[PDB]
């Protein structure tokens, strides 16, 4: 496949990693009696470990000669779950914070003491604003084609140079 | 002085004339003379890496005796610059002209020695031997 | 010759810098120049 | 002035020791000397160029002389695979007996092994004996005497050339392209055809028979008849003992591609043709400007006409002609930027497409050469932006470039800086975060949880050039493509053979470890640029100091007022950037070295797995490869590599003394010296002696420069110590 | 330098195990009189040799010491 | 003198020979140049493909190389023609 | 006091004090246990006495023996 | 490999050193 | 010596003169501002260059300005 990689369910070296990770925890398990808390903890760890290899095998990830999963970010839609889909997710949450935080500064600006409300949050007002950023791509778009997103060039102070 | 002055002509003439006596003395002494253990090195175990040519190859006793004999005449002169007599000749400020014509001639031979060695593949004592 | 490095290296390593450090000292501390 | 600095009346009247320190450090800043005119300035620089040119040829003549006199060039030419090449001999009265035996292993005397690669270079250009090497050194000593006479000759009053001669761009450029670059390239092709090729084929051509021995059987009949195909006929066979006539061709201008099967280097007849094709391009390009013959271009008329009618670039390039000719710092900054790109380009192409016979065999030299040109590339690049800042301070004329392409850069300087800052923050957060995620995941015993992005883009480029290992079938690696069908006949088969051979450097196998380091290298380039571009654009002024241009390029600060102003000058930006150059070249040199040590060691997988997390670098590269270096000397004994071990510690010390000048500031030190001046004046028998220059503590800007030189010299000497002896102590 | 002096002197000349007939085997085997008189000896036998634990602690229970090692270099 | 304002540059930028010339001739010349470049390239490709004509760089011909050099000439001429048309010529 | 009260609390509920008191030459000391959430359980070392935890080096155990502790109740 | 060749090479370096001391005199 | 220049934006509030630790500045009669007084730098040779005067000036940008100059024994601040 891409870059001469093989899928992880068919990699001979990915399977060896699964065995040696389980063998290491089994040889630690043998020094304890079967009902005790260290034996139940290591038994639960080998279940977590065994479920970690099974998950990847059917995942659809690509392995190398090293036996480790690789990620593809060319833009292929077949490997979307690797970068695109968690990427769109992060953009939604990061742009949500920046939008909401900016709404707050603009709101408390027209006031006697704007600086007072940055060290001591008006929580009822802040709480209201935080959840209005769920539709930010629409709200950031309405202000771009209004004139309320970016200011004019005669409103920004500039260094003597330019 | 410090250049082509009259003084520097007088001092270097006095070194040439003294130098001819040093070259002719060896010429008599390396050329069938009493130099002992002339061509055998010093000891690395005794003198060290100061005495070596390359690796541990040490200078011979011939080269050491001649170099140390030059340091005998050097050090006593070095006194005469640093603590000169109130009546002596000063640096860095049968009685006459006789120095100025011998000491010219004595400076003329040494350069004509070095011509007569770079041509004939002959060390400087063989040409003094040919001149006797 | 094969005898040259035992002549130049004290001259270049000890003698030349002692003359050069002496010369610069006299020049740097000379008032009208 | 009548004091030691005779060029600064204001530095010569200083009673403190600072006067001595400054007269040294401002001696070359020619524009700032007392009573300097413009015509005298250009003349002093010109004669300074001759003396600089002579030092280079005296330096070269040295290297030729020491190998001819003390090397093993003749023994190396006979067996270039087994003998180690000889830099020069050692004579040090401080050596024990075991030192003389340790540095003379395999020879007769104490000696340094060369890692410059002059041997491989001289071998492929024709040299075969010590007599030829010695003759070449005499010719460069004579050339240096001529350059030292010319420098003096052009200071004479009848030979001092006028101000308008120095500003004739159209002539100078014409002569430099066609004559300095074209005819030199042409002459170099003549040397390859007459001396170089014949010597690779077992034929000796020297100064005594080059006029009666033609370099090709045809003998210039094919050249004047247009039959240029005869010079490509009958090239070297596949099994040709190099340096002998066994399997020798007759061709002088080929286009084979790839490498010679025996030396693993480029074909000499490919290089000859390359130098010739290049010679024709530079000779033709040198006929573009008008120089008292009517035909040609006027540079000023070109620049004034280039303003796109869309109006996006403002007034375009009007005024740039005056600003470049009337300022040497802009010229110097453009020249340093192109040389820094060029010497960086030579570091990448030399390790991949080895041009000299037997290169990439002597593992140490390859490691010495690549890191030598990358560190020099860093100084040149940093010096380009440093002189770009100096231009804005004392050379930029705002009224001359109204609405110019240069003026508009200052008009949105906040945009460039703020955006360069974003890219840097982005690369830093993610590249550092990914490395740390891989570290904790492996530390916990779950290395199957690592985030290893595959470098698809670089692999695609490799596949397009012919690499058939990523199974991409794109371009040159797909047989039914017009790019590869046109390429098969002329040079494709030699290139494909060389590009698919594993034991090479042509497009190394890259993995997800090669992907993380590249983003670190990216981060290094962006932050370094951020500091240099911010320093150039804010050189004339900022919000915190709107009249910065009034104080010049370098000054301490603006005091502790309005908050405090340490490191506000444009010179300070350069000083801060130095740390980044050293750091981003260090990330490049560690990466290039570690990747090769594992290919040579025979286990390329070691770097492919450990390069994902940081501990891998710290343990499998630094801790694992320092063994033979620090065992150079110990209680049991010492080895040949003792000097590198001593130099290794040496570097650590100078680097650490650099911290003293960078952390502890001046008014601590000034108060201390005042007690020392007191003590000396009160002690009997030491009172007879007295200083003529009042001892004072180094100044604010002087402490930064010194602390910087220690951090720098310590930084470079300790890596040189590591990279040379870890490779030569393992040889693979 | 105090804690470096204490950590190395105790490991070279006190700390260790024994067997029959009082055969003392020290931790670093008595390398203190001939390896700490030079900087290279301090750099190679104390810092380089005794680093092997913290740099090879991955996958073990003392792997937090390997992470805090890098974290504090950062 | 070279600097210009407005939608199109003055005729003088083209050069002494070009400014005198009419837009139509320039456009026709540019088209001819383009035709020559493409044909030459195609012929060279055919020669490269052909057996017995590509050995030892025999495929390269002087005229085809001239046409290849001529592609840039075709672009410049078309730009010049546009400028001439703009200056009512 | 809050700091001291914590330590004694950890020695009574997250330690191997009893197993250490019976054989203080083979059982290693430990008064800290980590939660298993992101693969970090590996920090619970195999210390001894049917117990897994982080090895602590404060000497709480030795100080308790010298006081004559012997029981977690105390 | 010849001793006389070495002697010739440092006479030219002595002439070169003289032109350098003379070139600097003039730059000052 | 150092150079101390005084611009016309000086409002004459005497704060630079009260901050100078080596008596370089003084107040003189002037008819261009409310206080009818401007700062002046008659003894710049005692100027040590510590810039305390600029830390005291209330105008934006500063009315008083210190520029680095050739150093004597007085501006180096030496007691020996
Ligand atoms: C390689 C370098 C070198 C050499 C070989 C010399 C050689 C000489 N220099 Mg000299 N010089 C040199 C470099 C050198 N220079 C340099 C670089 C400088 C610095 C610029 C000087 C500065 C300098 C000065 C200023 C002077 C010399 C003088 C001399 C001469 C001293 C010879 C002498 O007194 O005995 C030969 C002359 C005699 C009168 C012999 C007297 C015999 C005495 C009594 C000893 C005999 C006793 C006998 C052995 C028995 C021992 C008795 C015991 C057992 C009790 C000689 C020409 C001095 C000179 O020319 O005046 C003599 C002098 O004044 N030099
Ligand atoms: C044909 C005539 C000719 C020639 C050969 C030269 C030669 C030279 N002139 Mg010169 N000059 C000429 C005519 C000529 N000049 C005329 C007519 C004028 C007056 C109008 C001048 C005015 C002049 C001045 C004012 C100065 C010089 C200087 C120099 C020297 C440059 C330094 C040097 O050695 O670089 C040698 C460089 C090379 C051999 C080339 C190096 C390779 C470079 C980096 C090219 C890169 C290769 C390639 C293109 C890279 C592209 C790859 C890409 C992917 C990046 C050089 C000796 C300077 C000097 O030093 O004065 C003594 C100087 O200051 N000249
Ligand atoms: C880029 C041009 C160039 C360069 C750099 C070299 C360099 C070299 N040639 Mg060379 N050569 C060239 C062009 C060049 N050649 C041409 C065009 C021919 C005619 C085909 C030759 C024919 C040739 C022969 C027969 C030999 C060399 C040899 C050499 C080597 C040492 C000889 C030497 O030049 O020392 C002295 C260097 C100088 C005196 C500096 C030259 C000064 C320049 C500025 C000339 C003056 C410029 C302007 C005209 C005024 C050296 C590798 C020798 C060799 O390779 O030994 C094995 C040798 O035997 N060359
Ligand atoms: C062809 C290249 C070139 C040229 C012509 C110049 C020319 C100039 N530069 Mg410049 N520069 C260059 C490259 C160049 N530079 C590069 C590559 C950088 C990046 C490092 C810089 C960075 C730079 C700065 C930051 C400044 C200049 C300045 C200057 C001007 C005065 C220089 C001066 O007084 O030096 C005086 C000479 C010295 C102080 C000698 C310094 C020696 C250094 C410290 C190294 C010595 C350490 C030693 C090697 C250690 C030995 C180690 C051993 C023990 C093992 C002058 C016009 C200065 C200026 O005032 O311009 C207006 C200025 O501020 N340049
Ligand atoms: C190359 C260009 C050559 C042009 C010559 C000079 C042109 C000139 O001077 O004025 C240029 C003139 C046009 O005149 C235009 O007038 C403008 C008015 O503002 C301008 O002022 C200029 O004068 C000009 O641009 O060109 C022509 O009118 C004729 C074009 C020439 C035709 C060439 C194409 C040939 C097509 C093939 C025909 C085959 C038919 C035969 C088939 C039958 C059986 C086979
Ligand atoms: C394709 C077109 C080819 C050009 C045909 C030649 C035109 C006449 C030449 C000429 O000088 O007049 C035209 C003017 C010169 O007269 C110029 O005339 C100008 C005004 S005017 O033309 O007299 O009106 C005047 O300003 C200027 O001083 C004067 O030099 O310059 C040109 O336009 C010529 C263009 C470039 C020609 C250079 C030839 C190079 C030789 C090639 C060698 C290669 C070998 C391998
Ligand atoms: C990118 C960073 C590179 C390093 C910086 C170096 C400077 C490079 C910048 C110079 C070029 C600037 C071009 C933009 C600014 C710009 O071009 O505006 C100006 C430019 C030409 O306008 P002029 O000012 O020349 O006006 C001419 C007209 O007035 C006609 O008389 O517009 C163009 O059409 C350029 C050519 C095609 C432009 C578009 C076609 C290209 C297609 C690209 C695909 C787009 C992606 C689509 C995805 C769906
Ligand atoms: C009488 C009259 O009115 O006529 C009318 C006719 C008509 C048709 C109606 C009109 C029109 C419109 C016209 C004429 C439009 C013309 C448009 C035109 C002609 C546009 C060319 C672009 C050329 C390019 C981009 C060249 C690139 C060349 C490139 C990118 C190269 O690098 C070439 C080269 O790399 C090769 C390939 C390889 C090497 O071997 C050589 C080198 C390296 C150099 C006019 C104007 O109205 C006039
Ligand atoms: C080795 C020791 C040596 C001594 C000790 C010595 C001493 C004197 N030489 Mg002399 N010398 C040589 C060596 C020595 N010379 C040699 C090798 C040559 C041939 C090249 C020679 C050349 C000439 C000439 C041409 C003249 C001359 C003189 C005197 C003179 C007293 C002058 C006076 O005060 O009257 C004295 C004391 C001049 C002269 O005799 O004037 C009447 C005079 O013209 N020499
Ligand atoms: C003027 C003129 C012309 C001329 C001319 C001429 C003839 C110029 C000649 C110049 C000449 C002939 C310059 C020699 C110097 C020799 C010196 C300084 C000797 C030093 C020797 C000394 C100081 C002694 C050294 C030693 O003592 C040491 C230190 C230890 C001993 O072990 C070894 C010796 C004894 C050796 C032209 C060319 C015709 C042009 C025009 O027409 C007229
Ligand atoms: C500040 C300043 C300055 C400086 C600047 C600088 C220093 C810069 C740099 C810059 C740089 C340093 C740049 C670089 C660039 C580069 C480039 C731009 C490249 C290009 C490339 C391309 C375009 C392409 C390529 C290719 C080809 C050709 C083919 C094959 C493939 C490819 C595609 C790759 C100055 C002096 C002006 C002055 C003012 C100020
Ligand atoms: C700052 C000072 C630095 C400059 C130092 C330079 C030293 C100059 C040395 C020049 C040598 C002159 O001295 C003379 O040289 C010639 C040159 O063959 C030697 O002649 C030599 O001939 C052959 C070499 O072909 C040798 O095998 C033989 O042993 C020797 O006699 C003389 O024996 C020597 O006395
Ligand atoms: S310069 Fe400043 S401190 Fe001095 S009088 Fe003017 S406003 Fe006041």
């Amino acid at each position: 496949d891409i870059s001469g990689l093989t899928p992880c369910k068919e990699s001979k070296q990915f399977a060896k990693r699964e065995k040696q990770a389980l063998k290491k925890l089994q040889a630690s398990l043998k020094l304890y009696a079967d009902d005790s808390a260290p034996a139940l903890a290591i038994k639960a760890t080998m279940e977590k470990t065994k479920k970690r290899f099974d998950n990847y095998g059917k995942y659809g990830l690509l392995c190398g000669s090293d036996g480790l999963p690789h990620l593809i970010v060319s833009g292929d839609q077949r490997h979307w779950g690797e970068f695109i889909t968690p990427g769109i997710l992060f953009l939604y949450i990061a742009g949500w914070i920046g939008w909401v935080g900016r709404s707050y500064l603009i709101a408390i600006r027209d006031e006697k003491k704007p600086t007072q409300k940055e060290i001591i949050i008006d929580v009822p007002l802040a709480s209201r604003l935080l959840f209005r950023g769920f539709s930010w791509p629409v709200a950031a778009y309405r202000e771009l084609l209004n004139g309320e997103l970016v200011d004019a060039a005669a409103a920004a102070a500039a260094a003597a140079a330019a | 002085g410090w250049g082509p002055s009259v003084h520097a002509e007088k001092w270097n003439g006095r070194h040439a004339m003294f130098g001819w006596f040093f070259i002719c003395c060896t010429a008599y002494a390396k050329g069938h003379g009493l130099i002992p253990d002339m061509d055998v090195p010093l000891n690395l175990k005794e003198w060290g890496t100061l005495a070596t040519i390359t690796g541990k190859g040490t200078i011979t006793n011939g080269r050491a005796v001649i170099l140390l004999a030059n340091a005998h005449f050097f050090a006593i002169s070095l006194m005469a610059t640093i603590c000169p007599l109130p009546f002596g000749d000063s640096l860095l400020l049968l009685t006459e002209e006789a120095e100025m014509i011998n000491g010219r001639l004595a400076m003329l031979g040494l350069i004509s020695l070095i011509f007569a060695t770079a041509i004939e593949q002959k060390p400087m004592l063989d040409i003094v031997n040919e001149w006797t | 010759m094969i005898n040259l490095p035992s002549l130049f290296v004290p001259l270049v390593g000890l003698l030349f810098p002692a003359v050069a450090m002496a010369s610069l000292f006299l020049h740097v501390e000379k008032r009208l120049l | 002035a009548t004091k030691f600095p005779k060029f600064s009346q204001a530095l010569a009247q200083d009673p403190a020791t600072r006067r001595i320190w400054y007269g040294i450090a401002t001696a070359h800043d020619l524009e700032a000397h007392d009573g300097m005119t413009e015509e005298n300035l250009y003349q002093k620089i010109f004669a300074s160029h001759f003396g600089h040119l002579a030092i280079i040829f005296l330096w070269t003549a040295g290297n030729l002389f020491h190998v001819a006199w003390q090397g093993n060039f003749e023994q190396w030419v006979a067996k270039p695979l087994k003998t180690k090449p000889i830099a020069h001999s050692i004579w040090d009265p401080h050596f024990g007996e075991s030192a003389l035996k340790a540095f003379s292993k395999g020879n007769t005397y104490p000696v340094n092994i060369a890692f410059s690669g002059v041997y491989q270079w001289w071998y492929t250009i024709g040299f075969r004996t010590n007599q030829e090497l010695y003759a070449g050194s005499i010719g460069l000593l004579i050339l240096s005497c001529v350059l030292l006479f010319a420098g003096w000759l052009h200071l004479q009053p009848k030979f001092r050339p006028s101000l308008s001669w120095f500003k004739n761009n159209e002539s100078r450029l014409n002569h430099h392209l066609s004559g300095l670059l074209g005819v030199s390239s042409l002459a170099w092709t003549g040397h390859l055809v007459h001396v170089a090729l014949p010597a690779s084929r077992g034929v000796h051509i020297g100064w005594d028979n080059f006029l009666t021995t033609p370099p090709h059987p045809a003998g210039l009949k094919p050249f004047f008849t247009g039959n240029w195909t005869v010079y490509a006929e009958n090239p070297d066979s596949a099994t040709h003992v190099y340096g002998t006539s066994e399997g020798a061709g007759t061709a002088i201008l080929t286009f084979l591609g790839g490498f010679h099967p025996q030396t693993q280097s480029l074909w000499l007849s490919d290089i000859a043709h390359h130098q010739l094709a290049i010679a024709v391009i530079f000779i033709v390009a040198g006929h573009m400007y008008r120089t008292n013959f009517g035909i040609g271009h006027n540079m000023k008329e070109i620049l004034d006409a280039h303003r796109p009618p869309g109006g996006r670039l403002g007034a375009g390039h009007v005024g740039l002609f005056e600003t470049i000719t009337n300022s040497l710092h802009m010229q110097l900054g453009l020249a340093l930027a192109a040389l820094g790109v060029a010497t960086s380009l030579t570091a990448q192409h030399m390790y991949a497409l080895t041009p000299y016979a037997y290169l990439s065999k002597d593992f140490t030299t390859e490691a010495a050469l690549y890191t030598h040109h990358q560190y020099i590339a860093g100084f040149l690049m940093v010096g380009a932006f440093a002189h770009g800042a100096i231009f804005f301070v004392r050379d930029y004329d705002p009224e001359l470039n109204k609405n110019n392409v240069l003026a508009r850069m200052l008009e949105h300087k906040e945009a460039i800086i703020s955006h360069l800052s974003w890219a840097s923050l982005f690369l830093g957060f993610h590249t550092l975060g990914l490395y740390i995620h891989n570290d904790t995941v492996v530390a916990f015993g779950q290395p199957e949880k690592q985030i290893l992005f595959e470098p698809i883009f670089a692999e695609y480029i490799q596949a397009a050039s012919g690499k058939a290992v990523y199974e991409f079938n794109v371009l040159l690696s797909s047989s039914s493509s017009p790019a590869t069908v046109a390429g098969n006949q002329v040079w494709l088969p030699g290139w494909l053979e060389a590009i698919n051979n594993n034991k090479n450097d042509l497009f190394l196998k890259i993995g997800p470890g090669d992907f993380l380091v590249h983003h670190a290298i990216a981060l290094g380039l962006h932050v370094t640029a951020l500091i240099l571009v911010k320093g150039a654009l804010d050189a004339r002024g900022s919000k915190l100091m709107p009249d910065k241009k009034d104080f010049g390029y370098s000054f301490p600060c603006d005091g502790p007022g309005r908050g405090g102003t340490c490191d506000i000058s444009a010179w300070d930006a350069f000083y801060l950037a130095m740390f980044w150059m050293l750091n981003t070249i260090g990330w490049v040199t560690f990466y290039w070295h570690w990747k090769h040590m594992t290919i040579w060691g025979g286990n390329p997988g070691q770097f492919d797995e450990s390069s994902n997390y940081i501990m891998g670098w710290l343990r499998d590269y630094l801790w694992l490869n320092s063994s033979p270096l620090i065992n150079g000397y110990n209680p049991f004994g010492m080895n040949n590599l003792s000097v590198w071990a001593w130099m290794f510690l040496f570097g650590h010390l100078i680097w650490a003394t650099g911290f003293m000048f960078l952390i502890s500031w001046r008014g601590y030190w000034q108060e201390l010296i005042e007690t020392l001046v007191w003590a000396h004046e009160r002690t009997p028998l030491a009172n007879l002696i007295r200083w003529r220059d009042k001892p004072v503590a180094l100044s604010i800007v002087q402490a930064r420069l010194v602390g910087l030189v220690h951090f720098s010299v310590g930084y470079i000497l300790t890596y040189a110590a590591f990279l040379i002896a870890s490779t030569s102590g393992k040889f693979g | 330098v105090v804690i470096f002096h204490f950590s190395w002197k105790m490991q070279s000349d006190v700390w260790g195990t024994v067997t029959a007939d009082g055969s003392i085997s020290h931790i670093t085997g008595g390398n203190f009189a001939q390896s700490s008189i030079t900087i290279n000896g301090w750099l190679r036998d104390f810092l380089w040799s005794q680093a092997s634990q913290v740099i090879q602690s991955y996958g073990s229970a003392s792997s937090a010491y390997g992470l805090i090692f890098l974290g504090a270099h950062f | 003198d070279m600097t210009w304002e407005g939608e199109y540059p003055p005729s003088k930028v083209l050069g002494p020979i070009m400014s005198k010339m009419p837009s139509g001739l320039l456009g026709l010349i540019s088209i001819a140049c383009a035709a020559v470049c493409v044909y030459s390239i195609a012929q060279s490709g055919v020669l490269q493909q052909q057996p017995g004509a590509y050995e030892n760089g025999s495929w390269v011909k002087w005229y085809y190389v001239l046409g290849s050099f001529g592609g840039p000439l075709a672009w410049g001429t078309h730009v010049a023609s546009w400028i001439q048309r703009k200056n009512g010529m | 006091f809050l700091w001291i009260s914590g330590m004694h609390f950890h020695g009574a509920y997250f330690s191997n004090y009893s197993a250490w008191l019976s054989d203080p030459i083979k059982i290693k000391q430990s008064s800290q246990v980590v939660w298993p959430i992101v693969g970090q359980e590996i920090l619970n070392a195999d210390v001894g006495g049917n117990f897994q935890g982080v090895q602590t080096t404060s000497g709480w155990f030795q100080m308790w023996r010298a006081e004559g502790i012997t029981s977690e109740v105390e | 490999i010849t001793d006389n060749q070495v002697f010739v090479a440092l006479i030219m370096a002595l002439v070169c050193g003289y032109l350098a001391v003379k070139l600097a005199k003039q730059l000052a | 010596s150092h150079s101390v220049k005084i611009y016309d934006t000086c409002i004459g509030c005497t704060q630079c003169v009260r901050a100078c630790p080596t008596d370089v500045l003084e107040m003189i009669p002037w008819g261009g501002c409310k206080a009818k007084q401007i700062a002046s730098a008659p003894r710049t040779e005692d100027c040590v260059g510590c810039k305390r005067c600029e830390s005291a000036c209330p105008t934006d940008f500063l009315s008083v300005r210190v520029y680095l100059w050739h150093e004597t024994t007085r501006s180096m601040g030496l007691a020996y």
